[PDB]
């Protein structure tokens, strides 16, 4: 019965373990970064990205289409919303269009499917915290939590074991980093672990000040140190 | 040369339309899913089209949101053009044409989808209609698609009466799922429930889309707990 | 490692040139890095180096004896210096390389020709393949290998030493201080190193050392170095103390198993590798099943034997292939010793907690935990036992508890083969686990439910039965009589205990169902979980061997009818035939359970017909042209006489069945009867109607269902008339409602086929209410619909009865007026009336004679094509007829 | 047995659409016939399924407009887009050329849908066939046409499209002759009535019939007429 | 009453494995019990049609024993074979079993001929230009080969196949 | 029976050994299998004849014309009437009226057969196309003639040409008769002769239709009672 993307697929299940958290008050997304030498400077290429401020990705898979699916999705979530509605897309219009994205390679011939599952988090103003996990497919489910990756059936496992309705982000968080430790294939510190939180807002992330109605950017990526200091007690 | 659309739609869990004397209800089944897959979404059974018709799907949600979107484009562009609301079978002839063209044109795929529309409007009254991939559609008294079809229209058949109530109508909706469910008992959260009646006691047409402490309480009328 | 197999003087150099490279890369940097899933590019030459150790020691043999020493402070040394978790099996495959050279038996000679020996000249291209000089002593004097006590006294050292090392290492670091992600690997390489000395030392151990405690059979006799006989090796201390080594293993295992389950839960890779540990641990004594089949330095005998195996020539071999003959025939001897004992508190220990790990709801925990356990139950007996006694304990405290997820990996274990198949002879546990499911079915959460239901459809469908019936030849036993026609009083009181305990397992089959059926009585909202509930109750009550009839079974599946569901319905009517069919195959056995199993036995309504009379081979034509005093009836298809007569033929004698039957027989078939009231038909023939809506079938079960109605009428057991059946019959017959007109049909099949039970004035009766009835449905109008219903009654009915049984059904269809009409138009009532009787005809095959008035009446002369294909079509079958 | 040579693709060529006439057999039985001065066309109708409604069930035979009428036999979802392509081009006609649309151009336009549908390859053709009658505008002569999924057309003076529908073109051929046709609209009536009472899939629910009659009077006859009409004898 | 149906799996394993142990069986029916040939073949011919057939026709190829008294001989129902065979079209259930039962009696004929127990056996069955064949039943057998091999294909096992030729 | 296969046989746009391309031969002979149509060029008019299939009595008319107008001074003829064969008809009816109203003169019969066969080279927008035509016509230059277009996108010019059911005889019955002396009435008379031989001798309105080309009418077919006593002085002709 299988075909291309059941083989897509395979290279997702194949890709480095990441995972989604949804809390009363916020997101995770979280993953390990990978080093192909330890020459390599790991601080040069990013696995967690920003779409739009209130909007964050994560995958798993192959690390050069998820790369060039950023780009896009960033082209996207721009000539779509900023540049005609003036504003940046709420996190089921930027899913959708991630997954028409997916969807056209697996459908034209002489062009193979994405090999890359993402998990996209963020907030909206109607339907507030958000996470959704888009397939090679170009199909899109929304997920309380979820992982991708060779550790994703522990992982699911123990994300079973431990969501609840009540969990605040600083708990998700906690819950976070326990469930990529237990996956972790190089060393847990805090420059292979890479960690983003949609939250409250962070007006000093704005980068300017005055006109009252911006109030920057939802997402944030935890420095290496703020993940230092939360394994410490983790 | 569409026959396994309609095989898809056959395992897609169930719905239930049964019209009254005096109204119709459409009740549906969601299908038991993971434990973190979120529920709390717009990928539902029971949809919407205008203030007068309602739907309940069969079939990939995928494929019925982009119809259930053309039919309320299509319903608000009736409405703004005629300042009288759409006829139930205008809605299910232009959504029957529609899936009618995706089956016999070969550069696309047949919609793995079957919607049982339930409406009002007075060039007819109450009517519940049932369309699938063939884009062929029928009139109904009573009808089910989906997951145990054949079980749930042998007890549509023996106990439906022309003359009923809508109250009939619910307990024999709800009394047909507790009959054919696949989970040994019936509870609130796998079901979505819907009724069209003539207003409150005037003329207007009321929908109730139900929530689900209402879903609890006609439960608890109808003995299911 | 093919080079040190052929000559041991190698090894010296190359196992020193080997661990002074791997010293040089673990102090250049390889496995320095960490990684799970990879061999890093910087380990490649340590694993070259170390997969060329393993290797070349597995073949070192008596040579590690000069190196011994050297070899075990490298082994300390590597497993102190590299911990990259992919490293750590690569590393511990050294020990069972090393061990398992010093203690196997085999091969290392399997030249072509030995050793630059003997002499059979130097035209020798072939290997002597055809020569027949191939089979000789001389040419096939294989110098094989076998463990010296040198070998035997290093491979306890090194077994001892290393198991040792590894026990005082992981108790020194048994604190739990933290999860540092190299804490997880030191423990997982010293126990991988625990588990590389189990398998490799393996062919030391003894499955039975157990048995003898603080004259016996063997015919599969491998090479042991302790002894064959008890005494042999119960004398030798270096015995005790290879089996003194594997009971401090296995207790540490247990040790480990409750400090990663008080301190490391969730960790999913250290208890995968426990479980590998407590398979080797459970699986290898005295034999090796794990690095038994990969490839190894070892020449493949079913490789070499598809180069050199010829079809009708005996052996065509060179001296390569029977040398590895032989060393397969010794290998084979090894796997075929039994390892099935009796556990020894501390199997029964670690087996408690493999149970444990396979009700863990971590998947990647529980799907080894379950090959271990089902590797386990082969291992031990009466395991089965133990397992079923912990398991269903645990879903009773996880449906207690409302513990989802582990309920459905209870399920998930309920479904493994092996307990699967040991539930089905389970009669005293069987009981205790389906109230368990039945409330496992209440469970709304996951798939819990949809799993219970099918081990529920898997226990009634697939349910053993006792066999309290035997029809064998003396001829099977009486070869092997031993002489004493005294001390075989044996066999009698096997017999007895056989009869006792077959008793006793119905007992429990019968009180189920008494118990379920209570709870069937009881719960008026038990719901629609009734389904496996009345189809366990048929499979038993239709058992025939033993199963007495009970007639509250039928009145509490009898009253299922209250329920409107077409599924319980389908199968209260499918049971209640099912039932009857019992007591009537009661009555013809005359309460001998034998004669469903005897050739020689025909029920008193069968006799045999001489069929090689002089005047029966006429006699047949006349008698199959009788319809007004027939002499015997043939049912189904006749065969006998189609070729030629001469044998003994069988056929149906003319007279009403008689039931004889006993008092219990009696009550439960008038309980039936007092129940099939007029209400009751018309409930189940209305609810059959509305079923059959959409798919518009014909069912042979409704039609032996009105075949009973007519015994139970017939009987006197139900107070129906025959009058009433064709008011039901008459009352269906729409000619709109396909539905309704196959359940009239139905009822017209059943009239016919119950003929063998009704007396002559019921007869008299049914041939005028068919001949109405026919004549009404066929004569005036037939819409395509009802031509279906009716074909298919004409093709189905001469297959299922004698249609001389009636006076008037066949009569209907040869007689039509009109069939044959040159001017009639109505073209299509003509085609009809000509395929209904061209369907009796082809169905009543070399039968029916006298139909050749037919042949005058065949117009080949009509306006019409469709009439003019169906005399065609006629004609073929009446020249198919005759020409036998 | 054109293997011949043990030959197989000496034309290496294909052409089919007979799947879709197979399926315009299968389908309910359409007949129509002319009269002198009148055409009448009637068309089986299905059994209904006992929980349909009936209310809004459309009569199978189709009016297009005032002066024309369709059926079919074959599919009834791609009937539904022919009928609606002939209404709206009928309609386009009316509009654009001040008069009505005459019966032959609707039938060579329906034809033209069909023909479409065979050619373009990325399309199946229409699962059906066309039974197009009535009068032109300004006339009285009845005009009576057929369209198969092929994209052929005909014109006939009686004919029927069914699965029993050899044997009422054999009674049909039997008691129709074009020197002397059934004149009267009782005598057409009743001979697609001994039509549709012989070889249809009839029972208690059982046909539609319309006459057609010159200058846009269009009549379906009621229950009740269907039934007059059984004026039989027999022995 | 009747207890097995072929056309159902269970019961058609059921004969198949019968019809094998029949097969292997077959050469310790009893030369000496001399009318067990004629009384079996009387039974099984009897017993033909074409409902029985498919059962007919394997009991006939396996537990029929080939016995060759002066007066009863197994080659005496070759003719009959061949009755049914040249009567019909090339068919994978009728044809098998004709291959079948004329291959091994030709492979047993051959073998005794070769051992030292024809003086008992095989005496007076003559191994001709086409062994025990008649010069139309080999004429018939490769004509019926080679629809096979150009035209039908009706083979299922083809050692069973080449057996008689 | 033996079989004669190839490894270069549905070969598609591709050369075999030899330079053979097999699909567009295995076309060009399937023009073998169809109905037999028959062309006669004279100095007096193009005669075209085509085998009708019998129809029920009561078909009135129908749609299937395998003799098809293009222009008044042009006709067709085919042995079978798939879509190709309307899209080539369709194509050289849009080719006539393009040409017309652009010099005020009729088309060359060569320049409109030339058009059908860019067509089949084009495949309407090495593969064949559609189906063989007969084209006939008059024009002033090359006055009457008879043109075979092939699937191919290739033709030829007869004096006379047979194509469909009847290929080896019916083309050898025609050289043996053509004169360049015929009259068209003879002309007439031999195609209905032709055409009686390969039917297996039948001969009625109901299955032979005829036209012809002159200057003076155009392409014209003839009415079943035209062609009736055209048959009847067939009858009494060969019968004298």
């Amino acid at each position: 019965k299988l075909g291309q993307i059941d083989y897509a697929l395979t290279a997702v299940k194949q890709g480095v373990t990441s995972l989604g958290i949804k809390a009363t008050n916020g997101v995770v997304i979280a993953t390990e970064k990978k080093s192909s030498s330890p020459l390599a400077m790991s601080e040069t290429l990013s696995k967690v990205s920003l779409l739009t401020p209130d909007i964050g990705a994560v995958y798993s898979g192959m690390g050069p289409d998820y790369r060039v699916l950023v780009d896009k999705s960033r082209k996207v979530a721009h000539t779509s919303y900023k540049r005609i509605y003036g504003e940046y897309p709420p996190t089921k219009l930027l899913v959708s269009e991630v997954a028409k994205i997916m969807q056209e390679a697996t459908q034209s011939g002489g062009v193979r499917p994405f090999g890359v599952s993402l998990l996209i988090a963020g907030h909206d103003e109607f339907n507030g915290f958000s996470l959704y996990q888009v397939d090679p497919s170009g199909s899109y489910f929304p997920w309380k939590a979820t992982a991708i990756g060779k550790g994703s059936v522990a992982a699911k496992t123990f994300l079973e074991k431990r969501w609840n309705d009540e969990l605040e982000l600083e708990d998700a968080i906690h819950i976070a980093l326990l469930t990529l430790k237990e996956s972790v294939e190089g060393e847990f510190n805090g420059d292979t672990i890479e960690l983003a939180i949609i939250g409250d807002e962070n007006p000093d992330l704005l980068g300017y000040t005055g006109i009252p109605t911006d109030k920057g950017p939802r997402f944030r990526k935890l420095t290496s140190q703020e993940i230092n200091d939360r394994l410490e007690a983790l | 040369q569409v026959e396994y659309a309609l095989e898809s739609i056959s395992h897609a869990g169930t719905a239930i339309g049964i019209m009254a004397s005096d109204g119709i209800v459409l009740a549906a089944e969601r299908k038991v899913t993971s434990t973190l897959l979120e529920q709390d979404t717009s990928t539902e059974k029971l949809y919407k089209l205008n203030d007068k018709i309602a739907v309940a799907v069969a079939g990939l949600t995928a494929d019925a949101e982009i119809l259930i979107n053309t039919a309320r484009i299509h319903a608000q562009n009736y409405l703004k053009t005629y300042n009288e609301d759409i006829p139930v079978e205008i809605l299910v002839r232009r959504l029957s044409d529609i899936k009618q063209g995706y089956t016999q044109h070969g550069g696309l795929r047949p919609f793995g989808v079957s919607f049982i529309y339930a409406g009002y409007d007075d060039r007819y009254g109450y009517q519940l209609y049932t369309s699938n991939p063939s884009g062929n559609y029928t009139g109904w008294k009573a009808i089910s698609v989906g997951a145990n079809t054949s079980a749930a229209q042998t007890l549509l058949q023996m106990d439906y009466k022309d003359d009923m109530k809508v109250d009939d109508a619910i307990e024999l909706a709800l009394k047909t799922l507790s009959k054919t469910t696949d989970s040994s008992a019936l509870t609130y959260d796998r079901l979505e429930f819907a009724t069209i009646r003539k207003g409150a006691n005037d003329g207007e047409v009321y929908q109730k889309i139900f929530k689900p402490q209402e879903i609890k309480d006609i439960l608890v009328k109808t003995g299911i707990t | 490692a093919a080079l040190v197999r052929r000559n041991n003087g190698l090894s010296k150099e190359l196992v020193r040139t080997l661990l002074f490279h791997i010293k040089e890369q673990i102090k250049r940097g390889a496995g320095s890095v960490r990684s799970t899933s990879e061999i890093q590019q910087r380990d490649v030459k340590l694993v070259l180096y170390l997969t060329a150790l393993n290797d070349v020691l597995r073949q070192c043999h008596e040579s590690l004896l000069e190196y011994s020493d050297e070899l075990i402070t490298f082994m300390k040394y590597l497993y102190d210096n590299v911990t990259n978790p992919p490293l750590d099996v690569i590393t511990s495959i050294v020990i069972h390389s090393a061990l398992a050279t010093l203690c196997t038996t085999e091969i290392t000679d399997c030249r072509l020709f030995p050793e630059d020996s003997k002499i059979p000249e130097k035209d020798r291209w072939g290997g002597l393949q055809f020569d027949p000089r191939r089979f000789d002593k001389q040419h096939l004097s294989f110098q094989w290998h076998v463990p010296s006590s040198d070998e035997i006294t290093l491979s306890i050292s090194i077994l001892e030493s290393l198991s040792e090392y590894c026990i005082n290492n992981v108790e020194e670091l048994m604190k739990a201080p933290r999860h540092d992600s190299e804490y997880g690997d030191m423990i997982q390489k010293y126990v991988l190193v625990m588990t590389h000395t189990l398998s490799g030392s393996s062919l030391l151990f003894d499955p039975d050392f157990n048995k003898y405690r603080t004259r016996d059979l063997d015919i599969y006799t491998c090479n042991y170095y302790f002894g064959n006989t008890t005494e042999e090796k119960l004398q030798n201390p270096q015995y005790l103390q290879v089996h003194r080594v594997r009971a401090r293993i296995g207790h540490f295992f247990h040790k480990l198993y409750v400090f990663l389950s008080t301190n490391f839960e969730n960790n999913t890779n250290m208890f995968q590798i426990l479980l590998h540990g407590l398979k080797v641990w459970f699986t290898d004594l005295g034999q090796e099943t794990v690095f038994n089949e990969d490839p190894n330095a070892f020449i493949d005998v079913d490789f070499l034997e598809n180069v050199q195996s010829l079809s009708h020539v005996n052996e065509p071999f060179t001296r390569t292939n029977f040398a590895i003959r032989a060393n397969s025939l010794h290998q084979s001897r090894v796997l075929l010793h039994s390892t099935n004992r009796k556990a020894s508190k501390l199997e029964n220990l670690l087996l408690v907690d493999i149970i444990q790990l396979a009700t863990s709801l971590y998947p990647d925990i529980y799907k080894p935990a379950q090959g271990t356990l089902v590797h386990c139950m082969k291992q031990l007996v009466g395991s089965y036992g133990v397992v079923i006694n912990k398991i269903i304990p645990s879903l009773e405290k996880a449906i207690k508890d409302h513990d989802y997820m582990k309920i459905q990996v209870i399920l998930n274990v309920l479904l493994i083969k092996k307990i699967h198949r040991k539930l089905m002879t389970d009669y005293k546990d069987i009981g205790r686990l389906i109230f368990l499911l039945i409330e496992c079915c209440r469970v709304n959460e996951l798939e819990i439910g949809m799993y219970a239901d099918k081990i529920l459809t898997d226990i009634v469908i697939g349910i053993k039965i006792p066999s309290s019936v035997c029809v064998i030849s003396d001829q099977a036993f009486l070869p092997l009589a031993p002489p004493d026609g005294t001390i075989n009083l044996q066999v009698e009181a096997v017999k007895l205990a056989k009869k006792k305990k077959r008793e006793y397992y119905l007992s429990l089959l019968v009180d189920l169902q008494d118990k379920l059926l209570d709870k069937l009585d009881n719960e008026k909202d038990m719901g629609w979980k009734i389904r496996m509930f009345i189809l366990r109750f048929v499979t038993q009550i239709q058992s025939n061997l033993e199963s007495k009839p009970d007639k509250r079974a039928v009145f509490s599946i009898i009253s299922q009818i209250s329920t409107k569901h077409p599924e319980i319905i389908h199968l209260v009517v499918k049971s209640l035939l099912s039932t009857c069919n019992k007591i009537i195959s009661l009555s013809d056995y005359e309460y001998d359970i034998t004669r469903a199993y005897k050739n020689e036995f025909n029920p008193s309504f069968v006799e045999i017909l001489d069929t090689s009379t002089t005047s029966f081979p006429k006699t047949f034509t006349e008698e199959m042209n009788n319809f007004d005093n027939p002499k015997y009836f043939i049912d189904l298809r006749a065969y006998v006489g189609w070729l030629c007569w001469g044998r003994l033929m069988y056929v149906m004698s003319p007279k009403a069945l008689k039931l004889n039957l006993r008092e219990n027989e009696l009550e439960v078939l008038k309980t039936a009867g007092h129940l099939l009231t007029r209400e009751f038909l018309r409930d189940v023939t209305m609810n059959l109607v509305q079923d059959n809506e959409t798919r518009g079938v014909f069912s042979s079960g409704n039609v032996s269902f009105f075949s009973l109605v007519i015994l139970l009428i017939s009987s006197g057991f139900c107070e129906l008339n025959m009058s009433d059946l064709f008011e039901l019959c008459e009352s269906y017959y729409n000619k709109d409602d396909k539905a309704s007109m196959i359940m009239s049909v139905e009822i017209v099949a059943g009239l016919v086929c119950g003929s063998k039970f009704m007396s002559v004035s019921d007869l008299d009766k049914r041939d005028t209410f068919i001949e109405n009835f026919l004549a009404k449905c066929l004569d005036y109008e037939l819409n395509h619909d009802a031509f279906e219903i009716w074909s298919t009654l004409a093709w189905w009915l001469p297959a299922v009865v004698d249609l001389r049984r009636s006076k008037t059904f066949f009569c209907h269809f040869i007689n039509a007026d009109g069939m044959f009409d040159r001017e009639s138009d109505a073209a299509t009532h003509q085609t009809s009336k000509i395929y209904m009787l061209r369907s009796i005809l082809m169905s009543m095959e070399f039968r029916a004679p006298d139909v050749g008035k037919l042949f005058d009446e065949l117009v080949f002369d009509h306006p019409y094509d469709q009439v003019r294909q169906a005399v065609a079509k006629l004609l073929t079958t009446l020249v198919q007829n005759q020409s036998n | 047995y054109d293997r011949a040579l043990s030959i197989f693709s000496p034309d290496g060529h294909i052409f089919q659409v007979e799947y879709a006439l197979e399926a315009v057999k299968r389908g309910t039985c359409a007949v129509g016939v002319k009269g002198k001065n009148c055409v009448v066309l009637g068309c089986e109708r299905r059994s209904t399924l006992k929980l349909q409604d009936t209310r809004i069930t459309p009569s199978k035979v189709s009016k297009i407009d005032s002066h024309v009428v369709l059926s079919f036999s074959g599919l009834n979802a791609d009937s539904r887009i022919l009928i609606e392509k002939a209404r709206v081009e009928a309609q386009s006609h009316r509009l654009t050329l001040e008069d009505p649309v005459t019966v032959e151009y609707l039938t060579r336009y329906v034809a033209g849908v069909q023909q479409r549908y065979t050619q373009s390859g990325g399309v199946r053709p229409f699962g059906v066939s066309t039974l197009i009658a009535g009068f032109d505008p300004r006339d009285d002569e009845p005009k009576l046409y057929q369209t198969e999924p092929s994209g052929i057309y005909s014109s006939w003076s009686a004919q029927t499209i069914g699965r029993n529908s050899k044997t009422v073109r054999e009674f049909l051929e039997k008691n129709y002759d074009r020197k002397e046709p059934p004149a009267t609209v009782e005598e057409c009536v009743k001979l697609t009535v001994r039509s549709l009472l012989e070889v249809v899939q009839t029972g208690a629910k059982n046909i539609e019939i319309t006459v057609v009659k010159p200058d846009s009077d269009i009549v379906a006859l009621s229950s009740e007429e269907i039934n007059q009409y059984v004026t039989q004898i027999e022995q | 009453y009747a207890r097995y149906e072929l056309s159902s799996k269970e019961d058609l394993q059921l004969f198949r494995l019968l019809l094998k142990h029949a097969h292997n069986a077959k050469p310790f029916f009893d030369k000496s019990k001399e009318s067990l040939l004629v009384d079996t073949m009387n039974f099984l011919l009897s017993s033909l049609a074409p409902s029985t057939m498919m059962a007919v026709m394997p009991i006939v190829t396996s537990v029929v024993p080939y016995h060759y008294h002066i007066h009863s001989k197994i080659i005496d129902y070759f003719p009959f074979c061949y009755s049914i065979w040249s009567s019909v079209s090339a068919n994978v259930a009728i044809d098998t079993h004709m291959y079948d039962f004329v291959g091994s009696i030709s492979k047993d004929v051959h073998n005794k001929i070769l051992s030292s127990e024809h003086e008992k056996d095989v005496v007076g069955v003559e191994f001709g230009e086409f062994g025990i064949f008649t010069d139309d039943q080999m004429t018939f057998m490769f004509n019926r080969l080679q629809g096979h091999l150009r035209t039908d294909g009706q083979i299922h096992s083809y050692s069973r196949t080449v057996k008689p030729f | 029976m033996f079989l004669t296969r190839s490894e270069y046989d549905r070969g598609v746009s591709t050369f075999s050994p030899e330079g053979r391309l097999f699909q567009v031969e295995y076309s060009l002979e399937a023009i073998k299998l169809g109905s037999t149509a028959i062309g006669i060029a004279t100095k007096e008019g193009v005669v075209l004849g085509v085998e009708k299939r019998a129809t029920s009595p009561l078909l009135e008319s129908d749609s299937i014309e395998k003799i098809v107008e293009i222009d008044r001074h042009i006709g067709c003829a085919m042995s079978g009437l798939t879509a190709d064969a309307r899209s080539m008809i369709e194509h050289a009816r849009t080719a006539a009226v393009t040409h017309n109203l652009y010099y005020d003169e009729d088309i060359n019969v060569e320049s409109l057969t030339q058009s059908v066969c860019d067509l089949a080279l084009r495949f309407g927008e090495s593969r064949p196309f559609g189906v063989a035509l007969l084209i006939a016509g008059h024009d002033a230059d090359d006055g009457y003639q008879l043109f075979h277009a092939e699937p191919s996108g290739t033709f030829y010019r007869y004096n006379a040409k047979a194509i469909g059911s009847g290929s080896e005889g019916a083309q050898a019955e025609l050289l043996n008769e053509w004169h360049s002396s015929l009259t068209l009435k003879e002309a007439e008379l031999l195609v209905l002769k032709i055409l009686k031989q390969v039917m297996e001798e039948k001969l009625d309105e109901n299955n032979a239709q005829l036209s012809c080309i002159t200057k003076q009418d155009g392409f014209k077919i003839y009415d079943n009672e035209k062609t009736a006593e055209l048959i009847k002085e067939l009858k009494e002709k060969e019968a004298a």
